RNA sequence: UGGUAUGUUC
RNA sequence: AUACUUACCUUAAGAUAUCAGAGGAGAGUCCUACUGAUCAAACAUGCGCUUCCAAUAGUAGAAGGACGUUAAGCAUUUAUCAUUGAACUAUAAUUGUUCAUUGAAGUCAUUGAUGCAAACUCCUUGGUCACACACACAUACGGCGCGGAAGGCGUG
RNA sequence: UUGGGGCCCUUUGUUUCUUCUGCCUGGAGAAGUUUGACACCAAAUUCAAAUUGGUGUUAGGGGAGCUGGGGCCUUUCAAAA
């Protein structure tokens, strides 16, 4: 019904986490009213490196929240 | 705590002071990662033979 | 740049036909690399030449319906 | 623990009584609700989440049980990751005393409508 | 470091602390106790503080949280279970409590007007500038 | 055609409920929401032959002095996995659908 | 449709960017303080009282309290107790809101003053100070203030104010004392100081 | 067609009609030529059972249910006779019908 | 909708030759006013001509690498004359009307005998009157202070502070008037 | 419609709140702006990771579902939503 | 047929 | 407070308990201060009903805690990996032993964490009530005082 | 009206309905009470003062009259043995 206020992380990198611990650091293209992630240059980040493709497409199903790490 | 972005005055801040943070503790159900429910069920094939 | 909502994602994905990694549930989940052909509202997507490759000898698979529910994550390998 | 819930209530009854809620988790929390809705978010008022230990469940599986209790004061839980909400304390004061203040505040309510239709005029 | 002159923000956090975490009200009135017998520069909010915490009293039977019964016994000659009319007892309880709030308060007050007046008012840098500055 | 009023003309019905976590309830039916948050009384509650999480979940509800006996359960939805009825009932009676038979009345 | 409990104002079909709008209003904000103010004030000040519980008390206890002393009981008129009520109201609201402010003009030629004590180039709180300016969308609000800023930036370094002393710095406060005992206070002092 | 665009208080006919010419081909055969069919759970709980009623969240009722599972440990299998049963359509893995 | 899955459902039936007066030709370029001005208060009601995503996503496809259409963009030009000829006579009747409120009879009459009274020492009187004179005229100018917006027509004010104007300009009606305004003078650049 | 909890989220905005989440991880923070979906924003979070360890995020921003519960301040212990007789002043036509 | 919020003058 | 400008928006519907019968309105639908039955709510009302309501003929004690002390109490368990150098046990990405250069994050906590157990102190609650300091009971206990708190059943 | 005895005064703003006077050699006196009144918070108007927006209170016990309901007794009518 409502979309999702991520107007602030238009242009910024962000950090979602995938479950427990698929942290997949991208930029912000664009997001929908079911909190699907649209990322550009994503990274899957291990506590090694993994990258996954140039634009890529996340199920807000399985997106629990994000870290800003861009400052705003 | 002491600086705020709040559009409310000190006086209102004051009174706003809030709880102190929770005392963390070891969890007890399973972590996400292993949240799942049973595998291996076998087949049905069995019930309707014997 | 601009906005790019991922139904248009999706959708401009579908026009240019990229080899693509599906990702699925976790560790009994097995990702998936075909080629997007159709979907709709609720994520079904269909996908051709699919090939599975468990969690660190792949199988080819056809044309597979994927539902909504299992989907995960999409790349463009 | 001889309360004697009500036989038949519900949750618009069961307002402002010390509820002993249980999670999927275990995770139990005790506390006065003062709110819900359709999908049974309950805020809860002085509330305490009490959980039990893994080397305490062994001693648990067939005495004295050590649980973990967190303090949460005022929070607001949502209905999906709960599991069963039971009555545990009643609250301090009576049917008759919250009728009276039921009362006491349908006529401020009252008088409140009447200065707003005096302040209209 | 908790002796320390200019150390008024450090008590007012450490006893902000205790009355927002504890709950048995019991080792605030302990910590105000012993800054009641500490010579610090802003002293005046403590035992502010201190006497409207004693008009916050409720009845006889938190005058334990103060000291023991036997102190009060002896030293003060009054009874916790003393039941009667307690209107003039706690009001008499309140008043010699005051006196020696009172006597306490000049002993620290001349304390810490003499390290002021004689030897803080002179002091103006109390950091580390440099190993180039001067000092006068 | 949902069968939560099939439910709602059953109270006072003594019946168990064998809920998703494991746990058998043993009581009567007071009233049942249309989404199914159905409330029970005289209940008592077991954990049969194990999950610790359906043993933390038996014990940290007050009254355990493993059946644990309760005066008020109220139970959601989603964690009810089934409701067995007692066999004395008549399920011919009981499922006679009369909002389905004025939905027929009226096509 | 959406209702404001604080602003007793309603309002169109509910809209994210008018509920939003609301918030923000001056309205809505002196509304809603003075009304948490109100029911902060309000549970403050009921005195809760326990109710009392009188027992038929022991033959012993009323032969030895009975005889050991009479006490007298202290009363005042009506404008005597409330004008002591509104002193103790307006000390405890000027305790509640006091604080002390000691080390931030203790270390103000401090040479990291403008990277702590500043409290606009702080590191974790500062993005929070720099985001809400209330940037005064009204001109009487820019043009009643006419007194300087005084902003410390962070580049300043120890090069600037060099001497400490030569640059006319404040002679710090005294201890402050209570009025109620400032009676007691040693009329000689140690030293002879002037001016 | 769009769910919310069809009609008003007409969408139960068309709920009866896919259940008399959709999935519920089965579900509609057991109930009226009472055989017993198997009905797999989500934890390993086969029941053995008549359908007596039919639901859209595929709530069925069941009578004399023979209901069976397997404790792994070691092997042994647990069967328990239950009369009246009213089963949510969340635990449902699978239903067979036996011809 | 009050389930978002039916208005995902609604934005798969809206997603999914091409010269057909079906298409909004000023949607298919890009920016039709009919879209600018939707839920405010100077809209025009609906469009007519029907806007999809797909026939957009063929005509950038066709623009990056293809080809281009004149007629589209003649349409869309024409469409930009109208709305801008709309916008500059709905100007024009507001600067005739602050032309009328600055040349009221009654304030017309208080200026005029404000005049005739302003009639070495004479001089410095001469002066002092038309001080006073110039005072009344502030005064009377500033019982409204609207000025007039020089792009989108709209009333603004010279002792407002930069921020409320600031807050003026990001509106729905400003930048769908300033785009249009970019794409008119684009396309006489072009035409030009 | 929306419902008293929802709204009661809406009412703690710009205050510091204690989320946690359904892994177990607590965040702690200043919340930005909540939405009636209670995909919430939080600011100066920190943050405790269901393995035991505490970090720091800037600006957090978690959806509804994954939320375990929330803890709002005391003082809207007292709120016009818990009052259950309040009349409503001539609504417009 | 309207509502919410904000800025000037009396 | 009046007058004006600007920013956003201008609304998912249908209904108010169920069953049977009679009448009216041009097989289907609606209405009846129409009739019988069930159910719900409110107000009263009674059931030798069910549970609880803290000494004062003393300086106690019941319920819930301490996010209180003794208590750093007693008994256990852990506090980073890799390359190389001087020896080396050696199936590993030299794992093991002593010393070090370097490389990525690097919970604080070891007065830490778990289990066990006693004592002391302090908080919130009550009818701290009316008579008496009394010889009853196999149909086991004269529940035949004024109330309050929670609940069951029955009637208007 | 006076005097004596017992208890309570934590009513902690010494009755807490409000205001004023006033109190432990006492426990009081006067006025008012729901389109009203009382107390308090926040503010710009540069002391005080005044204006605006809100918050909370307006109580407890006894008695005459009226009314609803429960139980017992008496008088009269209709019906069944």
């Amino acid at each position: 019904v409502s979309t999702p206020e991520l107007k602030k992380y238009m242009d910024k990198k962000i950090l979602l986490n995938i479950n427990g611990s698929r942290k997949v650091a991208g930029i912000l293209r664009g997001y929908d009213i079911f909190l699907n992630v649209v990322l550009d240059d994503a990274m899957e980040i291990n506590g090694n490196n993994h990258q996954l493709g140039l634009q890529t497409v996340i199920r807000g199903n399985s997106i629990i929240s994000l870290e800003a790490l861009d400052a705003i | 705590m002491n600086y705020n972005l709040s559009k409310y005055p000190d006086d209102v801040s004051r009174l706003f002071k809030p709880r102190p943070p929770l005392s963390y503790k070891r969890p007890t159900d399973y972590p996400y990662a292993k949240r799942q429910t049973n595998p291996n069920i076998t087949g049905v094939a069995n019930l309707l033979s014997t | 740049k601009a906005m790019v909502p991922p139904i248009n994602c999706i959708f401009n994905f579908l026009q240019q036909q990229t080899p693509v990694t599906i990702w699925l549930f976790e560790q009994i989940g097995i990702r998936i690399k075909g080629k997007i052909v159709g979907f709709d509202e609720f994520m079904n997507v269909v996908i051709d030449e699919a090939v599975e490759i468990p969690v660190n000898k792949g199988t080819p698979l056809g044309k597979i319906l994927l539902k909504g529910d299992n989907i995960t994550l999409i790349t463009s390998a | 623990s001889k309360i004697q819930v009500a036989h038949s209530s519900r949750l618009a009854n069961l307002i402002d009584y010390k509820l002993r809620v249980l999670t999927q988790d275990g995770r139990v929390y005790i506390g006065q609700l003062m709110a819900f809705d359709k999908h049974m978010n309950l805020v809860l008022n002085e509330c305490i989440e009490e959980r039990v230990p893994k080397t305490q469940l062994d001693k648990l599986r067939p005495l004295n049980i050590k649980v973990e209790k967190r303090v949460l004061g005022l929070t607001i839980l949502r209905g999906e990751q709960i599991l069963s909400t039971v009555v545990e304390d009643k609250p301090l004061l009576s049917k008759k005393e919250r009728l009276v203040r039921d009362k006491k505040e349908k006529k401020q309510a009252q008088k409140q409508t009447k200065l707003r239709k005096e302040k209209e005029k | 470091v908790g002796l320390h002159f200019f150390s008024g923000e450090f008590w007012d956090l450490y006893l902000e602390q205790i009355s927002s975490r504890c709950t048995s009200s019991k080792k605030y009135w302990n910590v105000l106790r012993k800054i009641l017998e500490i010579p610090l520069h802003s002293f005046s909010k403590f035992y502010a503080l201190w006497l409207q915490r004693i008009d916050d009293i409720m009845d006889l039977k938190q005058l334990s949280q103060l000291t023991s019964k036997d102190e009060l016994l002896k030293k003060l000659k009054i009874d916790i279970n003393y039941s009667g009319r307690k209107g003039p007892y706690l009001q008499d309880a309140k008043k010699k409590l005051k006196k020696i709030t009172k006597e306490m308060y000049m002993v620290v007050q001349y304390q810490v007007l003499e390290i002021y007046s004689i030897f803080e008012s002179k002091i103006y840098i109390n950091y580390y500038t440099s190993p180039e500055t001067l000092v006068s | 055609m949902k069968l939560v009023n099939f439910l709602k003309k059953l109270r006072n019905e003594q019946v168990t409920i064998e809920l998703k976590n494991g746990t058998t309830v043993w009581g009567t039916l007071q009233s049942v929401s249309p989404q199914m948050n159905a409330i029970l009384t005289d209940v008592k509650l077991t954990l049969p032959q194990s999950n610790g999480i359906a043993m933390a979940s038996l014990y940290l509800t007050g009254g355990q002095q493993n059946i644990a006996s309760l005066q008020y359960i109220n139970i959601r939805g989603n964690t009810i996995r089934q409701i067995i009825l007692p066999d004395s009932l008549n399920l011919d009676s009981l499922l006679v659908d009369q909002k389905q038979l004025n939905s027929l009345r009226r096509s | 449709r959406y209702y404001c409990e604080y602003c007793h104002s309603y309002l169109t079909h509910d809209t994210l960017s008018v509920r939003k709008s609301h918030l923000v209003g001056k309205n809505h904000l002196r509304i809603t303080a003075d009304y948490y103010r109100n029911k902060a004030r309000d549970i403050i000040n009921k005195h809760n009282h326990k109710r009392r519980h009188i027992g038929k008390r022991g033959r012993k206890e009323r032969e030895n309290s009975s005889q050991n002393e009479t006490l007298k009981v202290t009363c005042l008129s009506n404008k005597e107790k409330r004008h002591i009520m509104h002193v103790k109201k307006m000390n405890q609201k000027e305790l509640a809101q006091t604080s002390i402010d000691t080390l931030k003009l203790l270390y103000d030629g401090s040479p990291g003053y403008s990277k702590v004590f500043v409290d606009a180039n702080r590191f974790d709180i500062g993005d929070l100070v720099k985001a809400s300016k209330l940037p005064q969308r009204a001109n009487e609000k820019s043009a009643h203030h006419s007194f300087k800023q005084t902003s410390r930036s962070r580049d300043e370094t120890c090069e600037s104010n060099p001497f400490p002393r030569l640059n006319n710095p404040k002679k710090l406060e005294p201890p402050k004392i209570l009025s109620q005992w400032s009676n007691t206070i040693p009329k000689t002092s140690i030293f002879y100081s002037v001016d | 067609r769009p769910k919310h665009e069809l009609s008003r208080a007409e969408l139960e006919e068309l709920e009866e009609f896919e259940f008399k010419h959709g999935p519920m081909s089965l579900i509609n055969d057991a109930m009226v030529t009472r055989t017993p069919v198997i009905i797999s759970l989500r934890n390993n709980h086969k029941i053995i059972a008549r359908v007596k009623a039919f639901d859209r969240h595929c709530n069925m009722v069941l009578e004399n249910v023979k209901e069976l599972w397997t404790e792994k440990k070691n092997v042994i299998n647990r069967e328990r006779f239950i009369s009246k049963l009213f089963l949510r359509g969340d635990s449902v893995i699978v239903v067979l019908k036996t011809p | 909708m009050s389930t978002p899955a039916a208005e995902q459902r609604k934005l798969v039936e809206q997603l999914m030759g091409l010269h057909d007066p079906k298409i909004c030709k000023s949607y298919l370029v890009g920016e039709c006013p009919y879209d600018l001005f939707q839920g405010t208060k100077q809209s025009l009601g609906k469009c007519p001509q029907m806007h999809l995503t797909k026939h957009k996503i063929q005509y950038e496809r066709e623009v990056k690498q293809g080809k281009t259409f004149p007629e589209f963009e003649r349409e869309y030009l024409a469409i930009l004359s109208r709305f801008v000829n709309e916008c500059n006579g709905q100007i024009s009747v507001a600067l005739q009307n602050l032309k009328h409120t600055a040349e009221e009879r009654m304030k017309i009459q208080q200026v005029t005998e404000e005049l005739d009274v302003l009639d070495l020492i004479s001089k410095r009187k001469e002066v002092a009157k038309r001080v006073r004179n110039i005072t009344e005229n502030v005064g009377q100018s500033a019982q409204q202070k609207l000025q007039v917006c020089e792009v989108c027509g709209a009333y603004l004010s010279r002792l407002d502070t930069d921020r409320r104007l600031a807050d003026h300009f990001l509106g729905k009606i400003h930048l769908g008037y300033v785009k249009m305004r970019e794409d008119y003078d684009r396309l006489m650049k072009n035409n030009r | 419609m929306n419902g008293i909890p929802v709204k009661l989220l809406n009412e703690a905005q710009g205050h510091i709140v204690s989320l946690e989440l359904t892994t177990g991880a607590t965040y702690r923070g200043k919340l930005v702006e909540s939405e009636d979906s209670m995909n919430v924003q939080l600011r100066d979070v920190i943050a405790t990771e269901p393995q035991g360890a505490v970090t720091h995020m800037d600006q957090i921003f978690v959806r509804g579902s994954q939320i375990k519960f929330i803890v709002v301040p005391d003082l809207l212990k007292n709120a016009p939503l818990f009052k259950k007789n309040s009349s409503r002043p001539m609504p417009p036509i």
